[PDB]
């Protein structure tokens, strides 16, 4: 028997550094198409989304959100936390000044 | 006739893995249990924001399909220059 | 329905034979009859209501004579209240006699 | 023999008791055969809704810095919440007060009123 | 005559302990005491009395966890019904696997 | 003795003004004082009414605190504190 | 030196509705107000006689009453710009509410 | 009364007289239809409403806003106004006590 | 086939000339011009709050049809008694 | 809705300052002159509720209990 259970935390730092090194999308394209889909029928309904269309809202969501992420995070080593938690990614958004 | 569910997927496909994944991006070491509710309310009042624009100038030129450029005029806007998504 | 269906409950029967006491050669439609059926189906949920709570608050464990008297006079209100506490006693009194 | 006991509340963790509403729930008549996946549920969400006059009372009671929750310091706590003003919206607390509110066309803003002998 | 005063039940010993985890430092006067059990004795008998016509109305006998959680979604607003639903979830769960 | 106008006039004219002055009231017309001098007439005939019914109903001579509590309940505005 | 800071018709009136709105005591007098509940109680049971907790909680009522229909006539003789409450606002505030 | 022209304000009296006097309800059956079911989809979908579910809601929903009509039309008429205007409903929500 | 859902038009399904019957029954005379849409402001947070009762009975007996004596178990609690359309 | 805060303040000129605490409260209002400096505004009152007087109580040691 081996369980070769890596302590708590040493996973992730080997999954930051292959993660940081590639740039694949991390959000499946069947389901977001869907997510745009809904949010379109309000402003108006018979809208046709162009495949770029739903391609480029992807590549900026994911940045808009792995941006919050870079300074939530630096926020939170900030009070000598080391987690992320939901009150930092509410003093990220006061000081960028997205409110 | 229709779908049966009408839910046109509610904030949905943003499983635990995939902001699992876009925050190890970032940096984060240790994500808590209450950011995935909120990291799909802010995602939520952009999709719509990015779309409310990009809607008003396809109704403009009364075509009723949402191409790409009109994305990335939209995007200028805000403050985020998507460079050659579209071109 | 006649499929081995249930058989349902309703005060129509003695509603009928009341009008014909009060006002003779005079008749209710049916829509009459649910409005009707309703209210004795209302008033017995006030009046057995109010008694369950005056049995308990005392510590006594029956809802006799006394407790539909004490809750007529309070539910409701003034000057139909004096001509029916009066009409059920009259009532009462003569089963003790006979049954 | 037969062992030796511990409370049920401990059991699953809940302060509230959860054996004294069982007798409170089958000797008041409220129906016949208690399920035993009841008592527990109803001593939880008491507990729950004692915290929500317990926790938004005391954090109003260092802003006045005293350290008693008094019968008033419940009033600004039951009275400054909308999803708690809206179950207890018809209750009367004892010796308790008004919260401050003075309409703004009151106040005093005449602007020198005029109809005077012209103050021109 | 005999002594044996008949003895007073009141919720009062559980609302100090939870006054303790929630706030270290506090203490109830005695009229929040009065002002405190008033309220646990009045948000059971709503539940109760929810629980009790919902049994009856699809006729069944027994008040089982959904009846008494029926109730909760009812006379409970909006935000305090989704968080109590829960928590009772979680406490009932504890309680069959132990 | 229960003079029948001192028991009312016992609402004094400053005391229906403090008791208005804890709404928001800044001018208050002479006319006010009368007229709430009758609406607190027909709400205590109300509860002491159904505090006496509750009263005779345990056969005693006596109105606790508890009947005015179950009185007020019923008409829709419960009172919490001087009672259990 | 004939001024005794005499206050302008409306400076003594807010000074009066921020410091009864801030306390917790009872405005009306108690012994005036054993002698109403015992009139109204003469009529229904001659002899009934009242423990002293129950002549408390329905001061705590009589007044929590009249401060709730108080701010339910300065709300409508605001509505007519006036801001002096008159009689024929409270008469209004009852039908609307239920209680005619 | 030439069938050409009847003055401002009495067509409508004519109209007030003859609609007191009969039951039948106001709103059309159809479109009432669809609302009831836009609303449900939030709650749940997959709610199949039987004929009398929306028969009901027809015939209480008229009756709260019929309600609603006669006391702002009372809150009018106290500030000698005659007609029924967008403030008015606002009065009569905050004091019969629904808003809170 | 039937290839179309119910929109949110309903809520201006309420016509201008119903609002101005439901209102001479009321005593009404000269109805002012905005009084429209605040009606349909008022009728659409009742229509909700008497439906979501209605749901949450129905779930509880895990049918999937609302049955009228549902809608008169939930008027009562919110205030209403309707005595007739049901039993 | 810069008037209507004159009143408020007793003066019957429409001054500088009466002018941000008019767009700095509307939402409206504030989501569009939001970089916009006035020329002598000043600034609108919020003090944090934590740091306000007392509170937590400045006792510290508290020697005794």
């Amino acid at each position: 028997k081996k369980p070769h259970r890596y302590r708590p935390g040493t996973v992730a730092l080997r999954e930051i550094r292959r993660y940081q090194k590639s740039t694949e999308l991390l959000i499946r394209k069947l389901p977001f198409q869907r997510l745009v889909r809904e949010i379109a029928q309000d402003f108006k309904t018979d809208l046709r989304f162009q495949s770029s269309a739903v391609m480029a809202l992807q590549e900026a969501c994911e940045a808009y959100l792995v941006g919050l992420f870079e300074d939530t995070n630096l926020c939170a080593i900030h009070a000598k936390r080391v987690t992320i938690m939901p009150k930092d990614i509410q003093l990220a958004r006061r000081i960028r000044g997205e409110r | 006739k229709r779908h049966r569910k009408v839910l046109r997927d509610n904030i949905q496909g943003i499983t635990k893995p995939a902001i699992r994944r876009l925050a190890r991006r970032g940096g984060v070491k240790r994500i808590s249990g209450l950011i995935y509710e909120e990291t799909r309310g802010v995602l939520k009042v952009f999709l719509e924001n990015v779309i409310r624009d990009a809607v008003t100038y396809t109704e403009h030129a009364k075509r009723k399909t949402v191409t790409a450029m009109d994305v990335v005029y939209a995007l200028k806007r805000q403050g985020r220059t998507l460079y050659g998504f579209g071109g | 329905k006649k499929r081995k269906r249930s058989r349902k409950e309703s005060y129509s029967v003695y509603v009928y034979k009341v009008l014909k006491q009060v006002h003779p050669d005079t008749g209710i439609s049916s829509k009459a009859m649910g409005i009707m059926n309703s209210f004795v189906n209302d008033i017995f949920e006030r009046i057995a209501g109010e008694a369950s709570r005056l049995a308990h608050y005392n510590k006594r464990s029956t809802i006799t004579s006394r407790e539909i008297q004490t809750a007529v006079r309070l539910l409701l209100p003034g000057e139909l209240a004096k001509h029916a506490v009066s009409e059920g006693t009259k009532a009462v009194t003569k089963y003790t006699s006979a049954k | 023999a037969r062992a030796k006991a511990k409370t049920r509340s401990s059991r699953a963790g809940l302060q509230f008791p959860v054996g004294r509403v069982h007798r409170l729930l089958r000797k008041g008549n409220y129906s016949e055969r208690v399920g035993a996946g009841a008592p527990v549920y109803l001593a939880a969400v008491l507990e729950y809704l004692t915290a929500e006059i317990l926790e938004l009372a005391g954090n109003a009671a260092r802003d006045n810095k005293k350290t008693r929750i008094i019968p008033r310091h419940l009033q600004l706590a039951i009275r400054n919440d909308e999803e708690l003003n809206k179950l207890l919206g018809r209750v009367t607390i004892a010796q308790g007060g008004v919260l401050p509110n003075i309409q703004a066309v009151l106040l005093p803003k005449k602007t020198e009123s005029h109809h005077k002998a012209k103050g021109k």
